[PDB]
């Protein structure tokens, strides 16, 4: 064993051709599949992943694992980069295209071996999607409470797991306050609003849902209020400076006569310090500027007892200022003016508070116009647990934007897989041929998901694959009695039960995008038979 | 095991590096087929330099390392086994398949179909030349002793010893003749003292009808020639293994010596004893004594006396080959003499040579005798120590004719007679075996004109021209004009390769092909 | 601070069992192109830099060296296969890898091994009587006594370098079996001699015996080199002057007593050495050392000799006069020497061969191969060693079946119906091993170009719907019946195969943890 030689062909590099890199490329694929199969499911685990200096991350988000892991080679990479477009695209499901792209090309491969031809393999698996895809929508419907059911299995592989019930309903209730409808219609939950923050101390569900935002900042001088408005509050959502001047980057001083020296200087104080006066004179009473603020522009709003927070993230202000219905002021003018328009740019909130959280210790924006806005606080018992549990409360709470966005769920468990599984299989003689082969494996192969669902359960998991294989089996026999698909596993008991009653749900989306994805990975890596390997520099 | 240091090859590449690597070696010696051919200058890594047309030879000394290569070491090697005279073109056969079969496989061809292809299609050539050939033997004896030496002058024309092939052709016609018999057909090359010494020219090679050795003639009084003893039958001399020295046991000694007594009878024993043996040899009545081991002083003397000229020390095949030259028996002790075991050889002279001290001595016979002697001298070394592969290749060519008196016209014809039956069946043969036929007898097209292009002629030429005229008229034998002459047909021009060794050559090619072929996987390591 | 090993690897898990699987699939896939009629070839050249090249699947398993404990199972069976029987040995590791690359499946699904493992065990029984229950018995059957071993020592010669020159060998082959006593098959009889040169079958058949020509003294090219009927002396020890060796002290205190002992020395050697040409003999052969004066006195006397005579030579030599080794010279009587029809001392491929042709008596014949290189004659004898010990367990056992797949694919039907009446975990197993069995048909196909696939699944059909012979008609590239087309070998290749075969397969699926030692 192991390949070698040139003899001709003098190539400045590697090049390994047919069965060789054909087989490289499958064992690739494999290997970084395998790594994530044991984190598929409920009965799934976290790892723990450390680097050099010794510091780590556990987590089962399939993609960050994938991510965290460094891969090199290409179908490798591949598989990386793959489970990288659905964290990207739809937010969960990543650690599942994996393993069906894996199990894909390892079968594919195994028909190439018994002397079929790529295409007609391909062509085959094309096929068995396309009729795959159709079916699909044939498990699938419109949202006929179904949101905090995705939210909630989309927790089970996770840390935040445990205690389901409390995050999935704090997962739906904050998003679902955040609504908006983009520009011309639309209806879309932001893809990435609910500032979600992390603190080490209480309890795990201890997490609490802000009525508004949590913006992460002090308050400037610790001379200012630390909690005003019980009532009515004007909020100031700034992003130019209030610091000293210093007038054009080629705007020489250049004196003649010592007398303008000490006038034009101190001027400088004012000019950004009238700004500041045009902005108490708003009724502005919370100002939250990005580009910070002078501590002598800022002994102004002390004075005034006006909450005034420094350098800002920006990336928040413009949702608090959508928030508080308020205005990102880039620079007080409109026409040719100055002025932060008395609350004409202002936002109205409820109340806006500084919180303490141990050690920590951040401002809240709770209650405002036209906020509807929320934000998440967890708490748990260190950095380590808290990373992951916000980094799966994300691969979750995604679930349920899509869900939304795209009214059509299909029940999980394992169930969608087994289906089209004995739909394609038995679909697979609607052609015949070398090709039925090809369709043949492509269903089989799904059968990935449920087998690796529950193998992770330790037992014999040969029990339940052969229950759940079966039921479907025999339910598309008249699908007339009484159909009933959507029967997946219930490794939690050992038994297949009915997913959608079960409160097992996923979005149609996911599993429409999963496959039809999966595959292109897989097809364009059945049509490498050649790995020219430059040499670098 | 061992993972590392160790490589893989399979048919993409593979074969290609095999059939180039097999070209390769040919292409170097391509320019030594033919009377117009040219030798190769080896060295060997100690210093050695050698000169030599012989394919073998050439092929057995190139220090090579490609594992195809090393294979056709070999092939040339074993033909020159089995025949003597193949070597230098069984390769370039074997090589011009292997491109051929090669070129086929680009085309969707199974490299083992092609292999059974060829096996056929050769068979088929074998006997379309096993019919065609003639016969010598019988047909006459005058015209035996002829055609048996237009084929020992044919086989020498591609070597240094060209210039006089008169004379070490009609060498290598007798040398063989003197020494296995018409029945038996056998020809054991240890009644051939193939021995070579430097002087003079490769001219100055004559045969000797006994045997040479080197030696000083025991004691230097002695004479130097050996009259046949006034009217005997030529000249009788003693051949014994038993040392002239005073016998010793065979499994312990300590001659116990009690008193001046028996010291007293020891001391006349050596002396008398040494009278007992030089009396001995007299009695059975011989004129030279040759003896296996070296003598003592005194017993030297003595033999000088008794004008006994003497061989101190002679070789295991020395004094054998003394013995069936002169017909005489090997006599163990000194007592069995006797004037009927002795050697009744013709003349024994002492050689001079230039001023060589050296100096030698040989043995004659004048008719006959069952042991020749080819005695090789040039000009220097290599022409010296390539004349005798010279002589030998032709000594071969001899021996394979009088074990098949079959002979066919070489000059490429032969070649040709096959390339043209082969590719006649070829249209019969239709699909797949059709390509194989048709490369088998195309591969034995480069052999002719390789000696067209050697002697310089248009290839395509000459081939258009041997195979219309071997077929306008008979599949018979017209070679190509390697030298001149009016014309082709090596009948005339008496261009002659026994058939025995043609087929062999043939195979030995399409058989190694055979191997290599069924090679589609290779795993060579390292020298850890 | 303490540790438990110090630092020596070992490995344990669910992918330890999976390692070793695949392991074993690499040597396994190393040997599938050299199977079937128009089967791949390999060339190792080991790091001993011997290079050789050949198909005896047990020789390529042998120069791989490989360490990997399991994988190296696979280079046991196959050496197994090449002494219980004598050929089949590539087939053995195909299957053997194949069933362990079938146990995957369920290893990774999360079955336990201990009921895979049971599984494929029945599965054999089953495999292994059907084989029995098929192995076609005869004797007269329309088959008579040479037909069997010829249409079966041809087949397996079949895929071989020794191919195209078969009939050649196949003749030459059952020959050479029935050379030896009937009542007692010993190949070590068979005893084969190797010649540099000539065409790879310009081989010859020796009737009688065959032996080098150890024939190193003086006083040679006396003694006639033939003789017709001539009286062979299979002497064993000695015969020079001074002995060559052991020895004594010889002590005296008299002049004459010198001369004495050794004019006693010569006469006690001259003596035992007249009493050798007293049993009138023409050939005298010793194992051990014949002097210049020795080998010189006989040929005086036109008598014939050779010293040092190969050990495992004078017993062949034996065996074709029908001698009887002596070791004195005293008690020589004639009912031990020996006689053949011909003798002779050729001249083959450059080396002077004595030769002993001709011995309707014999009990053990010689044969010589030809070859253009070391490396052909080399896979000659191995090509050949294969048919010769087929040709012997077929004289043994007359049962044969039809293999070129047949056997193999049929094996599969039965199995495969059976687990019907089986259902489940075990209905998998024993039916997967069922659909392993297809290799050898598949690879068979896949190596000569027909279409793996139909060729396959078309024998599928007519096979399990009757045909119990259907196999793969090498030539126009399709089904067809193997014993119609005389496709035979013996039964004894495929029930010790898959017996041999499974064990492997089931001692690797038997474990779970690896540990190497290092040092
Ligand atoms: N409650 C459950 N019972 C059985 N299967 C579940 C349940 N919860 C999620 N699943 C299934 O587990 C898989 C998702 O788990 P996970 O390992 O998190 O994949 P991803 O990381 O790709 O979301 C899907 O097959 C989903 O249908
Ligand atoms: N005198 C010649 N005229 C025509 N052909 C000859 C002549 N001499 C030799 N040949 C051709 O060349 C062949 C011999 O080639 P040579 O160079 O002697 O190598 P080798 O004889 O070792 O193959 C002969 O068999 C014949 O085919
Ligand atoms: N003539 C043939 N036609 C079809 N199959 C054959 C033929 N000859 C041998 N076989 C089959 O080829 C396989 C033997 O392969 P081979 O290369 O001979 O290795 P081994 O015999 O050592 O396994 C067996 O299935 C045998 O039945
Ligand atoms: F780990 Be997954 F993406 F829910
Ligand atoms: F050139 Be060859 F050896 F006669
Ligand atoms: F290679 Be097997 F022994 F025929
Ligand atoms: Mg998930
Ligand atoms: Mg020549
Ligand atoms: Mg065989």
């Amino acid at each position: 064993f192991n390949n070698s030689r040139s003899d001709t062909l003098f190539l400045g590099g590697e090049k390994i051709s047919g069965d060789d890199i054909r087989n490289q490329n499958v064992l690739a694929t494999m290997a970084v599949a395998n790594v994530v199969k044991s984190s598929l499911g409920p009965v799934g685990l976290d790892k723990m992943l450390v680097d050099d200096i010794g510091d780590f991350t556990v987590t089962n988000d399939g993609a960050t694992i994938l991510s965290l892991l460094d891969v090199q080679h290409p179908a490798g990479k591949i598989l990386v980069e793959l489970a990288q477009q659905q964290d990207r695209e739809i937010g969960d499901g990543t650690t599942s295209v994996v393993i069906i792209a894996s199990e894909l090309l390892k079968r594919a491969n195994e028909l190439v071996k018994n002397k079929i031809h790529p295409t007609t393999i391909i062509t085959g698996f094309r096929v068995a999607l396309r009729e795959a895809i159709r079916f699909i929508n044939e498990v699938l419907s419109t949202s006929v409470e179904t949101l905090i059911n995705i939210a909630k299995t989309s927790m089970s592989s996770k840390i935040i797991g445990a205690d389901s019930d409390f995050f999935s309903n704090m997962v739906v209730d904050a998003l679902l306050a955040v609504k908006t409808q983009n520009s011309k219609g639309e209806i879309k939950y932001p893809v990435k609003a609910v500032n979600v923050l992390k603190a080490h101390g209480k309890s795990a569900t201890e997490s609490l849902l802000v009525p508004g935002y949590a913006l992460n900042c002090t308050v400037a001088s610790q001379a200012m209020p630390k909690r005003i408005a019980g009532g009515n509050v004007k909020i100031a959502c700034l992003d130019l400076n209030l610091q000293k001047a210093r007038m054009a980057m080629g705007v020489q001083i250049n004196i003649d006569d010592p007398e303008q020296l000490e006038q034009i200087r101190k001027r400088e104080a004012g000019i950004v310090l009238e700004r500041v006066k045009k902005i108490i004179d708003a009724g502005a009473q919370v100002v939250l500027t990005t580009k910070g603020i002078d501590d002598l522009c800022l002994k102004e709003f002390v004075e005034a007892k006006i909450m005034g927070v420094r350098r800002c993230k920006k990336e928040d202000l413009r949702r608090i200022a959508r928030a508080t219905g308020a205005t990102l002021v880039s620079s007080m003018s409109n026409l040719e003016g100055e002025e932060t328009f008395e609350s004409s740019y202002l936002g109205l909130c409820d109340e806006v508070v500084q919180a303490k959280f141990s050690d920590d210790e951040c401002i809240l924006i709770k209650g405002t116009s036209k906020h509807s806005s929320s934000s998440i606080i967890l708490r748990g018992a260190n950095d380590y647990s808290l990373d992951e549990m916000e980094r799966s409360l994300h691969d979750s709470l995604s679930v349920v934007k899509r869900t939304l966005e795209s009214g059509n769920v299909v029940p999980g468990g394992g169930c969608v897989e087994a289906a089209l599984n004995i739909y394609l299989d038995n679909f697979a003689t609607t052609v015949g041929s070398r090709e039925q082969l090809a369709i043949a494996e492509f269903a089989a192969a799904l059968l990935i998901i449920p087998k690796t669902l529950a193998v992770n359960a330790a037992k014999d998991s040969s029990e339940l694959v052969a229950k759940l294989r079966s039921y479907h089996a025999a339910s598309q026999m008249a699908k007339k009695r009484r159909s009933y698909r959507n029967y997946g596993l219930d490794l939690i008991r050992g038994k297949i039960v009915d997913e959608i009653h079960a409160g097992v749900l996923e979005p149609t989306i996911s599993k429409v995008k999963s496959l039809k994805s999966a595959l292109e990975a897989c097809v364009a890596i059945l049509r490498i038979d050649t790995m020219i390997t430059v040499d670098p520099e | 095991k061992d993972q590392g240091n160790k490589k893989r090859q399979h048919g993409l590449e593979a074969k290609k590096s095999h059939i180039l690597a097999a070209r390769s070696v040919a292409s170097i010696i391509k320019t030594s087929l033919g009377p117009r051919g040219l030798d190769k200058i080896l060295i060997s890594p100690d210093g050695e330099i050698t000169i030599t047309n012989d394919g073998a030879t050439i092929l057995s000394q190139m220090e090579l390392d490609n594992e195809i290569a090393k294979l056709l070491v070999q092939l040339s090697k074993s033909q020159d086994d089995e025949i003597g005279d193949g070597t230098t073109g069984v390769v370039v056969l074997a090589s011009a398949l292997l491109d051929q079969a090669l070129e086929l496989i680009q085309k969707g061809i199974h490299p083992i179909k092609i292999a059974n292809g060829f096996d056929e299609a050769a068979k088929l050539a074998i006997s379309k030349l096993e019919e065609t050939c003639d016969d010598i033997s019988a047909s006459n004896d005058e015209l035996f002793r002829d055609f048996l030496l237009r084929a020992a002058k044919t086989s020498l024309g591609s070597k240094i010893v060209s210039k006089d092939h008169d004379r070490f052709a009609e060498m290598a016609v007798e040398a063989v003749i003197n020494v296995m018999d018409k029945d038996r057909k056998d020809v054991d090359f240890d009644l051939i003292k193939m021995q070579g010494r430097v002087g003079g020219s490769i001219s100055d090679s004559k045969l000797i009808n006994g045997v040479i050795l080197d030696k000083d003639f025991s004691h230097p009084q002695m004479p130097k020639c050996v009259l046949p003893k006034e009217g005997s039958d030529g000249v009788k001399l003693a051949i014994l293994t038993c040392p002239f020295e005073p016998p010793k046991p065979k499994t312990k000694h300590k001659l116990d010596i009690s008193s001046v007594e028996e010291y007293q009878k020891l001391q006349t024993y050596e002396q008398d004893k040494f009278k007992e043996m030089i009396d001995d040899v007299k009695k059975a009545g011989a004129d030279v004594v040759i003896c296996q081991w070296g003598f003592d002083d005194e017993a030297n003397h003595l033999l000088l006396q008794n004008d006994l000229p003497a061989v101190r020390w002679v070789g295991g095949q020395e004094l054998e080959h003394i013995a069936i030259s002169t017909n005489g028996r090997i006599v163990p002790r000194f007592q069995d003499l006797s004037k009927d075991k002795l050697g009744t050889c013709s003349r024994i002279y002492e050689q001079e040579f230039g001023t060589t001290k050296d100096r030698m001595l040989i043995i004659e016979q004048s008719k006959e005798t069952k042991t020749v002697t080819c005695f090789v001298r040039g000009s220097n070394k290599m022409i010296v120590d390539e004349a005798e592969r010279a002589l030998h290749d032709s000594l071969c060519v001899v021996r394979n004719l009088v074990k098949d008196s079959r002979v066919v016209y070489g000059g490429g014809a032969a070649e040709v007679t096959m390339s043209l039956a082969v590719s006649e069946e070829a249209d019969k043969q239709r699909g797949i075996d059709q390509y194989a036929f048709r490369g088998f007898a195309q591969a034995l097209d480069t052999i002719p004109m390789t000696l067209a292009e050697n002697s310089g002629l248009d290839p395509i030429g000459t081939l258009s021209t041997l195979k219309s005229k071997q077929l306008k008229e008979k599949i018979s034998n017209i070679g190509v004009d390697c030298l001149g002459y009016g014309s082709n047909d090596m009948k005339e021009l008496f261009v002659v390769d026994p058939f025995i060794g043609k087929k062999q050559q043939i195979l030995l090619a399409t058989q190694l092909c055979r191997m290599i072929l069924k090679i589609d996987n290779v795993i060579i390591s390292g020298k850890d | 601070i303490v540790v438990l090993k110090e630092g020596t690897d070992a490995s344990q898990g669910k992918g330890q069992i999976i390692s070793n699987i695949n392991a074993c699939v690499a040597v396994q896939e190393a040997l599938k192109p050299t199977l079937g009629p128009l089967g791949s070839d390999i060339l190792i050249v080991t790091s001993n830099q011997k290079t050789t090249i050949s198909n005896d699947g047990a020789t390529i398993l042998k120069l791989l060296d490989v360490v990997h404990p399991a994988a190296k199972t696979l280079v046991d069976i196959s050496r197994a296969q090449d002494a219980e029987v004598g050929d089949g040995t590539t087939s053995v590791t195909i299957l053997a890898g194949e069933l362990m690359k079938e146990a995957k499946p369920f290893l990774e699904e999360g079955i336990s091994s201990h009921l895979i493992m049971k599984g494929y065990r029945k599965a054999v029984s089953l495999a292994v009587e059907k084989i029995n229950e098929l192995a076609v018995d005869i004797t007269s059957e329309k088959s008579s006594g040479r037909e069997l071993l010829e249409r079966c020592a041809r087949t397996a010669m079949s895929s071989k370098l020794i191919h195209n020159n078969a009939d050649f060998f196949v003749k030459m082959c059952v020959d050479a079996v029935l050379s030896l006593d009937r009542n007692d098959l010993d190949d070590k009889l068979i005893g084969i001699k190797k010649i540099p040169g000539g065409a790879m079958e310009e081989s010859l058949f020796i009737n009688g015996v065959a032996f080098k020509k150890t024939f190193s003294y003086a006083g040679f090219e006396q003694q006639p080199k033939k003789f017709n009927n001539p009286k062979i002396l299979s002497l064993n020890v000695e015969l020079e002057l001074k002995a060559e060796k052991d020895n004594a002290e010889v002590r005296v205190e008299h002049v004459e007593d010198y001369q004495a002992i050794v004019d006693a020395e010569w006469q006690l050697i001259f003596e035992k050495l007249r009493q050798v040409e007293e049993t009138g003999a023409n050939i005298v052969l010793s194992k051990l050392p014949i002097g210049d004066l020795a080998t010189q006195f006989f040929a005086d006397r036109n008598i014939f000799c050779a010293g040092r005579v190969s050990a495992d030579d004078m017993n062949r030599v034996i065996q074709a006069v029908g001698g009887s080794i002596q070791s004195t010279t005293s008690d020589i009587k004639p009912e031990h020497l020996g006689t053949c029809a011909l003798f002779e001392e050729m001249q083959i491929g450059s080396e002077r061969y004595n030769l002993f042709q001709g011995c309707p008596q014999a009990k053990t014949c010689t044969l010589l191969l030809r070859g253009g290189a070391e490396q052909v004659i080399a896979e000659v004898e191995r090509s050949l060693h294969d048919a010769i010990m087929i040709v012997k367990r077929a004289l043994q056992n007359k049962l044969i079946v039809a293999g070129g797949g047949a056997t193999e694919m049929e094996v599969s039907k039965c199995l495969r119906d059976y687990s019907k009446t089986i259902a489940g975990k075990q209905q998998m197993i024993i039916n997967a091993f069922a659909k392993a069995l297809e290799v050898i048909p598949r690879q068979l196909c896949e190596n000569a170009g027909f279409d793996a696939i139909e060729i396959l699944n078309k024998l599928r059909l007519a096979h399990s719907k009757g045909e119990k012979w259907y196999g793969v008609v090498f030539e126009t590239e399709n089904i067809g019946d193997n014993f119609a087309k005389f496709v035979w070998e013996p039964a004894l290749v495929k029930i010790n195969a898959l017996n041999s075969a499974t064990e492997a397969t089931n001692l690797i699926l038997s474990v779970d943890e690896t540990i190497t030692n290092k040092g």
